[PDB]
């Protein structure tokens, strides 16, 4: 059952403008528009994660900012919760080759959750118990030089998810330039989110590897740009500098 | 006046009137089931209230008067005589029983018991709920021990969200380990329905609709028939419960898979898509203009 | 010439706003709310246009 | 009982629509009461119709 | 009657174990709101009418 195999170092990179989505779900052409919300500050600091064949679980602040460039698909899914025990409820977002599982049940989720699978993918290294829920849903995969970025937040009893794909050449952090990332699912799942963590998969244990990064959202207000196509292009942070806070109050 | 002088005068403008009308509305044939939900043998206690999803379905709002011996209903963003009319991406129905004193505590901003440890609306509700006595059945005799509330908590509950643990909550310094009385209580209290209490004592049914507006595919809405679509003319429209009036053309906008609007500069309506053909449409005003009178004196 | 083109955008603009109401197109409000109701929205969006 | 909220300018419904319709800029009083010990009789009162 | 109260804590929530009254009925104030405010002397009457 539950074993400890994973150790996980950790170097700093800035993040040069990523994690912008689109606010609504409205058609705009050639306007600029002001919004108001949750979103990722300009020029901040994010953890890069090494996961080597210990780790403890992050907190959740406000929302996340996950992305990841590894193409060996041994990433897959995320666990959220509050105290991640059979004492309260927590999800389960959990990723396979045809499907996707959301759940929220009543875990008891062990120290290093993971996936092994054999010649079948089991699941008995994660938790113990599964009982006192009642929210299932299964819908299309969600993992399809590639960058796949994510975000998640918890407002007013709703879980909502953004991602986007960018086809990016080799490089030794984030790249630069502007990509708005389009809405999946808002979640009606109305529970308490605190920290959160990542699941691997691993082959039977077979060696393997993950680099993934992490950052917060704060709430800022942003000046996004609609090209003459409906398509964001650029974007301006208005609490970055005094130059940017000209630029928001002229429009 | 009745003598007019020499000049040019501005009087009122043209405009070019409308033809017939349109409807359209989506492929939806089969009802709701909201008779599952009404008339059901069990109702869950207000700490684990029950939440139902309701999609893809025609919605006949005035079959609820058949349904139970309720008054009216209380709603908030809304009025009861128009939810027919109106298209909705999903419906939901929070049910429970609490108290009849308490009942007046399910709404935006109340704070008490509920509403803070128990059950918490938003401050933006649209939607309304349905209150009704429940004497004969939850009061069957000496008192109920089946619905159960919490009493009191760390902090404050939020919008929506639930509490289901069942611990022991401390009052002094020390930690409990278990139940061991004046630090230690079991924050899950029963009351108990006597058919002999006071009118504000009796026990009540409670059940909430919440509505959200349309930003995805409307999926639950009321009957109404649908005629067909009549371009290039000025034509009153209803589009999902919009209405306006105006021309309606072909379009080469790139609407995005998950978008199903447009807006101009000031935030109206511009392009739409039709919802039974996932086509694009225009939306301009039928011509007008100003009209003036060159005339010399009446004399 | 600029006085002119920026107070024209500014009056056209103006028009989405909701000046304390329920929202800024008057037949969501027709198609929402009852009479005694609608009247008391759409006075507030008929002050703050005049 | 439940239908007396129809009886007010602009209720639309059954009653308001097909059995009495009262003008949008009505003034007056419009009053009602329970009435069950003359009216309801066993095996149901039939003589009233909409 | 007329009893003039002062010079104690004035906790506005255990009045529903007491009687059965559904709701207030205020007018400066509002019932939620009572457990914060400060008063310099609260005056409670009491009578028996139709
Ligand atoms: C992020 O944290 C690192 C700590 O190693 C620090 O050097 C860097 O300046 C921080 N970035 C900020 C504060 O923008
Ligand atoms: C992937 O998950 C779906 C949904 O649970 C399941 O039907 C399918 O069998 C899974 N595939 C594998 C290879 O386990
Ligand atoms: C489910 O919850 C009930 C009370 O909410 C509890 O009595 C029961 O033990 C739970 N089921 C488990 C822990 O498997
Ligand atoms: C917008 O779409 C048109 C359609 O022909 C295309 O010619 C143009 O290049 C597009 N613009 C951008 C910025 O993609
Ligand atoms: C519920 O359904 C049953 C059987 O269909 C019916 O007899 C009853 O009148 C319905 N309503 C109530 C309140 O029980
Ligand atoms: C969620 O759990 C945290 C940590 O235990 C707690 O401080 C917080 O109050 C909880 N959320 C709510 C809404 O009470
Ligand atoms: C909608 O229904 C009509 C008949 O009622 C049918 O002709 C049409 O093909 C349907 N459209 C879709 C998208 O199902
Ligand atoms: C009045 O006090 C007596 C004695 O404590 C108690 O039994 C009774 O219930 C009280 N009356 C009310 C209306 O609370």
């Amino acid at each position: 059952q539950c074993v400890n195999l994973i150790t996980r170092t950790q170097s700093y990179t800035n993040s040069f403008t990523r994690g912008v989505y689109y606010p609504d779900k409205v058609f705009r052409s050639s306007v600029l528009h002001s919004t108001q919300d949750l979103f990722l500050p300009f020029f901040s600091n994010v953890t890069w994660f090494h996961a080597i064949h210990d780790n403890p679980v992050l907190p959740f602040n406000d929302g996340v900012y996950f992305a990841s460039t590894e193409k060996s698909n041994i990433i897959r899914g995320w666990i959220f919760g509050t105290t991640l025990d059979s004492k309260t409820q927590s999800l389960l977002i959990v990723n396979n080759a045809t499907n996707v599982v959301i759940k929220v049940c009543e875990f008891q989720f062990c120290n290093d959750p993971f996936l092994d699978v054999y010649y079948m993918e089991s699941e008995l290294r994660v938790y113990s118990s599964a009982n006192n829920c009642t929210f299932e849903y299964v819908s299309q995969p969600f993992l399809m030089k590639n960058l796949r970025e994510f975000v998640f937040k918890n407002i007013d009893g709703y879980f909502k998810i953004y991602s986007k794909h960018t086809p990016v050449n080799l490089g030794r952090d984030l790249p630069q330039g502007f990509s708005a990332l389009e809405p999946l699912v808002d979640l009606p799942i109305g529970i308490n989110i605190t920290r959160f963590q990542t699941l691997l998969a691993l082959h039977r244990w077979t060696a393997g590897a993950a680099a993934y990064y992490v950052g917060y959202l704060q709430p800022r207000t942003f000046l996004l740009k609609y090209n003459e196509n409906g398509t964001i292009t650029d974007a301006v942070d208005c609490a970055l500098d005094p130059l940017s806070e000209t630029k928001c109050t002229l429009k | 006046s009745f003598t007019v002088e020499k000049g040019i005068y501005q009087t009122s403008n043209f405009r070019v009137q409308p033809t017939e009308s349109i409807v359209r509305f989506p492929n939806i044939t089969n009802l709701c089931p909201f008779h599952e939900v009404f008339n059901a043998t069990r109702f869950a206690s207000v700490y684990a209230w029950n939440r139902k999803r309701i999609s893809n379905c025609v919605a006949d709002y005035s079959v609820l008067y058949n349904f139970a011996p309720f008054f009216a209903f209380k709603c908030y963003g809304v009025s009861p005589t128009k939810l027919n009319d109106l298209c909705f991406t999903n419906v939901y129905a929070d049910s429970f029983v609490i108290r009849g004193n308490e009942v007046s505590q399910i709404a935006p901003g109340q704070t008490g018991n509920i509403a803070d440890y128990n059950y918490k609306l938003p401050d933006d509700f649209t939607g309304c709920v349905i209150a009704w006595n429940s004497n004969k059945l939850d009061s069957k005799v000496s008192g109920n021990y089946n619905y159960l509330y919490r009493l009191f908590r760390k902090s404050k509950l939020k919008p929506f969200e639930r509490d289901i643990s069942t611990e022991i909550y401390q009052a002094g310094n020390k930690p409990c380990n278990g139940v061991a009385g004046f630090n230690c209580y079991f924050p899950l209290q029963s009351y108990g329905f006597r058919p002999t209490y006071g009118v504000g004592h009796q026990p009540y049914r409670v059940v909430v609709l919440s509505f959200e507006l349309l930003h995805a595919p409307a999926t639950v809405c009321g009957p109404k028939k649908s005629t067909n679509l009549v371009k290039n003319k000025c034509v009153n429209f209803n589009f999902n419960g919009l209405t306006g009036t105006g021309v309606l053309t072909e379009s080469n906008k790139k609407f995005l898979p998950f978008q199903q609007f447009g807006r101009d500069i000031a935030d109206t309506t511009d392009a739409v898509r039709d919802p039974q053909t996932l086509e694009i449409l225009d939306i301009t005003p039928c011509s007008f203009g100003g009209v003036s009178v060159i005339t010399p004196g009446t004399n | 010439v600029n006085h002119n083109a920026q107070a024209l955008n500014t009056l056209v603009k103006q028009l989405s706003s909701k000046f304390g109401a329920i929202s800024s197109v008057l037949n969501d409000i027709f198609s929402r709310l009852d009479p005694p109701e609608a009247e008391v929205q759409i006075d507030r969006l008929i002050t703050g246009r005049l």
